[PDB]
DNA sequence: GATTTTATGCCTGATTCT
DNA sequence: AATCACCCGCACAGATTT
DNA sequence: AGAATCAGGCATAA
DNA sequence: AAATCTGTGCGGGT
């Protein structure tokens, strides 16, 4: 039945794996250590058992092997938790959604058949890398994207980069690296948020001063920030755009209905702006960070890279040139599942006790684990359905703002 | 080891895969209507160069290319999805011309990737038209080395014509097959007057058209569905009784069967029925069909009535079916129920945006050449300082300088260089310290190259009067993109001029038959 | 319904199939030894550019061009072929770089084609070289629509390095291999003296040279089948008997084997054997060979003599192999059997021919490059004329005319003609008429339109020089081609440096050793 | 397993083919009279029974299900072929050297075990077609190679191509027919010939005038004839060889023979156009084609193919040209296996009673038979290798060559 | 992604007959 | 060379229980 | 005691 | 004798 059985004949320090598909099912199998390590491939996707009767469930052949392999009983009046073999389970699927939904079905028939083994605690859940980086000598492995962008944007400031604004300023490691990092982190505030406004109009609000409400006035005041805004974001095109301005009153405030035009015959006819934009916290750290970044270059303006010196403007170019020579003499892989990993990497990043990384799944609570897993796996479809809707991207347009 | 509570981890992990299989795997595409799948299929097969009128290629050379390039997934699923797409009897437009076994509409088999061959079809080629001229956006791949479109740029209403389906996780999509000569007259209809109603738009679009030409039996439910796009209708097969005189002998012909209904199936189903004693007065059963016509011959006992027993059929066997039409599609990458005139407005939009795209890029490299052709013919104006400059130069480069330094005078080519709408023919990145100056023509550096370039063989007096023409031809189509560039009016007679083209290359008759209960 | 007797059709057919199979599947050729699907798979890998300084392309990709262009069979035939020549202890010098898993000694097996990528070695550049120059004939394909090498320009002795070995109908071939550096040696003594014997050619090949490096017992096989054609030797493993004192038990070190031996069949034969009683003296059997090299190690019991259960184990086990030397090879499309002097000297006639045949093809191409370059020269002598002959030009055609129809002053040149005189380098066709006659060149229509399609950018000094200076260079070239041609001491001169030359890169050093019996 | 059977239970109007292929059997399944035909695929090739024995043939499991469905007995004293199911039997074999192979083994299984099968006839052999030409509205299939230059001669002769001579006559079809066939069979003879004799001297040999042997003797003109056919070959040379020519005068009637140093470095010593190559027959009619081939064409020639006209000075320019125009709108399949046709094809190219092509198997003498059947298929290579050397190349020099 | 047993010639050792 | 046993939503016979 | 017979292994093909 | 319950198939994915 494709199970690998190991040496060790005491249930107390026993392991298995559930790995997904035949491939990576073959390289455990050559890797692992053979003393004390069980291998059980899974060829496809299982039964539900949340739908099925029981009738049907001893008749499928992966829960049986499955069932048969643990080597505890099922049903009432033959389930035995203390007759128990491998107190070690891990999961190990493959970092894609397919390997998420493999997850959660093996989650839902532990939960329901067999709660008592994860009450207990004998549940584990690996985690392979995604990333690999060599550098002729240093090499690694990286998990996640998060931690990736971390990586790239640590190996951009690793030394050097003394950045000479006019005549001899030197910001020497703390500065530049905490302003490039906030400088990050507004530009993915302002990335989750790209959906309800334009790039162009958010990426040049930072260049403008505050917006002054102090002395708005209905005339000649309103329509000057406005007409200074559009006249900046005409003359930097190239898409053969178009902004435009109206202004208007209603007795409490002065607001503005900007309207922009790019290969279309439509027109939005608005994209107001009122006392609650000013009013909003996002527009504050846009200002707060647009106070340091202004047109501190001067005439002469550069940045003393390794056996290199760029002298222009635009930083962001500079930026690009930076990262290009951070990635002149780099190697990335994108890993694209647990098939491509050979014997020895699976050995040294998953296996290995003593470098490898886990969870352990607990219960916290019983009645809404319950409630959560028969509204997800239930046979009804409008719950699931109305749970989807509620918790999607409108959940995900949260204005904190911060 | 660090804890986890089972919740947040069954939470992230289904809302993870439910989110990315509804705008990834199932659901259509309101402007193309097509998956992600048929894109990247139909985009592989455009960039091999396979074009509709040159050889075949086998099945596993466009299977392996996606699958390396674009489609990280298995292979069967991308061989289903190439076969389906070329057989008569799925889709009412096919996009693919095969060569092979590709089954038959008894539902039987299709053979492996490796006896099989295919290419693209005429009409495939009118999705992808004007591709490269900067229509619509490219993304990056799974792993960013290649680009693929972010929508086709197509000028056939396909989601309509070809129809759709698929499921997903909790919702799902089903769409029937169009005319398209009928779709194609709703639309001009819709053009001429916004403010249509489904009434009228019902004048121009009775129903649907299926490509096994079947009755439809009943027409309230297609007024359901086009108005809130939810409905039910009945398909039923053609059938009838004829009677040989003699000895009063009734036999049942059967010639078009239902959508998506297998042959063997009903034929294995009816027999086992009257073997069973279920259905009464049924003799024997035949099937006549050779390569000409759809026949099944059923005789009847000398003791029934032919009606009765055809009736009985209808009412337990698959000879009548139902359709549950529910159209839901993706507008701006969310899911969404539409009607009829949604659709439409959607389809008129994405080629209002398309033309005007095109019409953009067609300017900028007219004005680029008309830059050159005016060096060109500056520069033929002046030939023997032009050579003596050169041949006394020791290097091209010192030529070159010696070329840009000084001022060269228009001389007897005067008329026409100021003849044009002042900056009407003038790049928009030339700054104004070169071109025609105050009676002096000023050449930038690739300008003096070009002239480098130049060969012996234009100096005659042929090849000197065409680069004139040109020229000319060039003015005129500068102000023709500037006018359709201006008006909000010639753009949608240039749209009524191309869908006008598209009914009359592409059009054809009508098979399914509409009647009351 | 004609009716035919079983005899005649079994005659034909089975006729058929034999000599298909004789000369189109299991014998090599003489003058490079390969066979027609190893000169097809590496003429498909260098029409892909699949060199040896660039990235890998997937198996798959290479088996289906070779199979839809070339080959007309199956895959796994193609893949096992590929295969073969990728492993390290099959072929002597290894012409496929590949990168994957394709097997081990051990006994394993390679991945599929969809897990493994392949390219060309440094070698194989060697055996196609020259190949555009038409230094060998070509033939059409299975559907008349390509056109494949007859045989290629080989430049190392391919069929004795790597051997061969095949099945065919009547007939079979085994030839084994052997070294680079020792078979140079017999050429180069060959060339020296035509008449040599098998005695003096036996000084500079000892005999044969496998990849396992195994040891080779007795010497009468070797000349035997050197002096007829047909022999057999005998292929002895390294093995010793090690003891550290102390106890005074000793061990078996088993450090090589055999060719064409599998590992593991060898140790499970020995447990077999050894567990029967039928082998006295062994207490314990292990593997002890991972990564640094090969060890197996056998205890034997503490009353055990070494020597005496280690001659049992070649008279009973695998550690000892009998090879049938047996040499086939067709010569002018028709099987023969062959000697070692015979194989050298076709292998120094094709060489030969081959160099002619380049030589040739290089004297035309110069001689072409200088009739057109005479005539630029000379148009560059009078410019001014030229430009004021081709402006009073109606069109092209015209002005060709009147180039042609008239005489040219040499001008400064006509000093630089008095080396380029003597019909040396003169084109074979042209004719008497045209050329310099009486210190006035006439020019034909092609020099007419090369002149025509001139650039201005050659009218500057160095543009001007560089023709002098090119022309200077090809008159020596087209000298050197002449000398080669005219005499026959000077190729075999230059067929000696080349073949030094490969020696030189490709030498290595000797593995296998031979001892008496 | 592996056999689709028929509906038919009287054996007297049944059929049985045993195709090649699971591909080409799964297709033949489809397209068939289901009433009365039946299909038993064959994998790959099969084992030979003259070389096996008879433990080993009663081992196999091809030959057990082939036994097995033709319902006889086998052996001596069960063998009854009057119980015989499947009065017809057909091969259908692929058109290749591996389909021969098969159909070999086949017939020697069938002579071997049953000769009363044979001798009565119900064995056949069917015979698919190769190519299918389309050219808009005709449609055919053609077999072989030979029928494809028959149909592509054809319809380049297709209307018009009326050869104007000088001004305008007509040879209009028949005459230009005769004069393409001709051609042709003079053009296969000299392909046959290329090792004795160089392909251009022959080639040229047939515009120069016939040497007439007859008034030759010993005028000296035989000199002046070699030096202008010598100077004809080196005029167009075009490869770098270089030609000469000898004559001495040993008998009555002088004799003469050039001599060509080629590409490959090596002189042949001779070609002599001696007594026997004179008076051979294959000269005369090659001087009979030439009689007819002088200088036929005047100052002013064209060939007037269809509504198009081009001017030519030569027979082989008109006759590339008529070829390459009768090429246009034509469009050509080829069938590298039984298992590149849909069903509908081999139902009307093999299966059809009323359209299909067949042979029949029978004996004309006994002895013969077995004795070649033991000559070839037994176990003894050296008499086999004898039999093949007879018929080789060294007696495939027929010297008819008509 | 993993899925049978044959033809063809020369040589070995193991087993069966007289 | 086509086939393995499940996941997802909707509509519909034929079969058991109230 | 010694001939005669029977299997299995090597590389391109169904 | 009305009301639940159990199966089957359509088209892209392990
Ligand atoms: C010779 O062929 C030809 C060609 N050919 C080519 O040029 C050619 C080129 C490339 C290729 N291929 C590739 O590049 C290629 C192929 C495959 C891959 N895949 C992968 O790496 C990854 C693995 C990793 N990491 N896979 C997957 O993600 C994967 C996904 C799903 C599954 N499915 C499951 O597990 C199932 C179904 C379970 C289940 C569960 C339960 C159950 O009861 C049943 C089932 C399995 C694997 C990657 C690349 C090729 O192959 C197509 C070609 O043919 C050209 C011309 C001719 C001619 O004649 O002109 C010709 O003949
Ligand atoms: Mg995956
Ligand atoms: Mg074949």
């Amino acid at each position: 039945g494709k199970l690998a059985d190991c040496q060790e004949r005491d249930p107390a320090l026993s392991e298995l794996y559930l790995v997904e598909g035949d491939s990576a099912g073959g390289s455990a199998k050559q890797g692992r250590n053979r003393k004390n390590q069980a291998i059980l491939p899974l060829k496809g996707k299982i039964l539900n058992v949340e739908k099925a009767r029981f009738d049907k469930m001893l008749s499928s052949q992966e829960v049986a092997t499955l069932i048969t392999a643990l080597g505890c009983g099922i049903g009432r009046d033959e389930y035995n938790p203390d007759k128990l073999r491998y107190h070690s389970i891990i999961i190990m699927t493959d970092a894609d959604v397919d390997g998420s939904h493999i997850r959660t079905l093996l989650l839902t028939f532990f939960y329901r058949q067999m709660p008592e083994i994860v009450e207990r605690g004998h549940v584990y859940i690996a985690q392979p890398p995604l990333y690999k980086v060599k550098k002729g000598k240093q090499e690694q492995y990286i998990k996640d994207d998060e931690a990736m962008d971390q990586y790239q944007i640590s190996i951009a400031l690793d030394g050097a980069t003394l950045h000479t604004n006019a005549s001899a300023p030197a910001l020497a490691g703390e500065a530049l690296e905490k302003l490039v990092s906030e400088y990050n982190a507004t530009q993915k505030m302002i990335n989750r948020m790209e959906r309800r406004y334009p790039k162009a109009m958010l990426k040049e609000l930072i260049y403008q001063p505050t917006l002054t409400e102090a002395d708005l006035s209905d005339e000649q005041t309103v329509t000057r920030w406005v007409n200074a805004l559009v006249s900046e974001l005409n003359d930097k095109e190239q898409h053969g755009s178009q902004w435009k301005f109206d202004v208007h009153t209603n007795a409490e405030q002065n607001l503005f209905e900007p309207i922009v035009r790019v290969r279309t015959h439509g027109v939005d006819t608005d994209y107001p702006l009122d006392h609650e934009f000013i009013t909003g916290g996002e527009y504050r750290r846009i200002c707060t960070l647009g106070e340091k970044l202004r047109g501190l270059l001067e005439e002469d303006a550069f940045i003393e890279r390794g056996e290199r010196r760029q002298p222009v403007a635009s930083f962001e170019q500079a930026l690009d040139w930076l990262v290009k020579e951070s990635r002149r003499g780099l190697s990335i892989q994108r890993y694209k599942g647990l098939g491509e990993m050979n014997p020895e990497q699976l050995w040294e990043t998953t296996m290995d006790p003593e470098s490898r990384r886990m969870l352990r799944v607990t219960v916290k609570d019983a009645i809404a684990a319950d409630q959560l897993f028969t509204t997800l796996m239930g046979d009804a479809v409008e719950p699931r359905r109305a749970f989807i809707e509620e918790n999607a991207l409108k959940a995900a347009n949260i204005d904190i703002e911060n | 080891i660090t804890p986890v509570n089972i919740e947040e981890e069954l939470k992230s992990s289904y809302l993870d895969y439910a989110m990315s299989v509804i705008v990834g795997r199932a659901l259509p595409d309101v402007r193309d209507g097509l998956k992600p799948v048929h894109r990247r299929v139909l985009y592989a097969m455009n960039v091999l160069g396979n074009d509709w009128n040159k050889a075949y290629k086998k099945s596993a050379r466009v299977v392996g290319d996606v699958i390396g390039k674009y489609h990280p997934h298995g292979d069967s699923a991308v061989y289903d999805t190439i076969v389906r797409m070329a057989q008569p009897f799925s889709l009412r437009y096919m996009l693919v011309d095969g060569q092979g076994n590709f089954g038959s509409i008894d539902g039987d088999s299709a053979a492996a990737m490796r006896y099989t061959e295919i290419r693209l079809a005429k009409i495939a080629h009118e999705l992808m038209a004007d591709l490269e001229k900067e229509t619509v956006d490219f993304v990056d791949n799974y792993d960013g080395t290649e680009k693929i479109p972010d929508v086709m740029p197509t000028k056939i209403p396909n989601l309509l014509v070809n129809g759709s389906s698929g499921i997903a996780v909790g919702m799902a999509t089903n769409i029937p097959p169009h005319n398209l000569t009928e779709v194609i007259n709703g639309c001009l209809a819709y053009i001429d007057d916004e403010d249509i109603s489904i009434e009228g738009l019902m004048e121009h679009i009775p129903g649907p058209d299926f490509p096994t030409a079947a009755i439809i039996n009943g027409r309230r439910g297609i007024e359901e569905a086009y108005r809130t796009g939810r409905g039910k209708v009945y398909i039923r097969a053609r059938a009838e009784v004829e009677v040989d005189a003699k000895t009063g002998r009734e036999t049942i012909i059967v010639h078009e069967i239902p959508y998506q209904v297998n042959k063997a199936r009903l034929i294995e189903k009816i027999a086992e029925l009257v073997k069973e004693k279920r259905v009464e007065g049924i003799s024997a059963l035949r099937d006549e069909s050779d390569k000409d016509g759809m026949r099944i011959v059923i005789e009847v006992k000398r003791d029934a009535v032919g009606e009765v027993v055809l009736n009985n059929l209808y009412s337990q066997t698959q000879l009548q079916v139902s359709f549950g039409i529910n159209m839901v599609a993706l507008h701006h990458g969310q899911p969404k129920i539409m009607n009829l005139k949604d659709i439409i407005a959607a389809f008129v939009r994405h080629r209002r945006e398309v033309v005007t795209r095109r019409t953009i890029f067609e300017l900028r490299k007219a004005r680029d050449r008309a830059h050159i052709l005016e060096a060109l013919a500056v520069a033929l104006a002046n030939i023997d300082p032009i050579i003596e400059l050169i041949r006394h130069a020791p290097t091209p480069a010192e030529a070159k300088t010696a070329l840009v330094a000084n001022p060269w005078q228009l001389g007897n080519v005067a008329a026409m260089l100021e003849r044009a709408g002042d900056d009407a023919a003038r790049p928009e990145w030339l700054e104004p310290e070169f071109g025609v100056r105050d009676g002096l023509y000023y050449l930038t550096e690739q300008q003096a190259q070009a002239i480098l370039d130049l060969r012996l063989q234009k100096l005659t007096g042929l090849e000197h009067e065409k680069l004139l023409d040109e020229y000319k031809e060039l003015l005129d189509q500068i102000a023709e993109l500037l006018r359709i560039l201006g008006s909000a009016d010639r753009l949608m007679e240039v749209i009524r001029e191309e869908l006008e083209l598209v009914r009359e290359q592409f059009g054809d008759k009508r098979r399914t038959e509409i009647t009351a209960n």
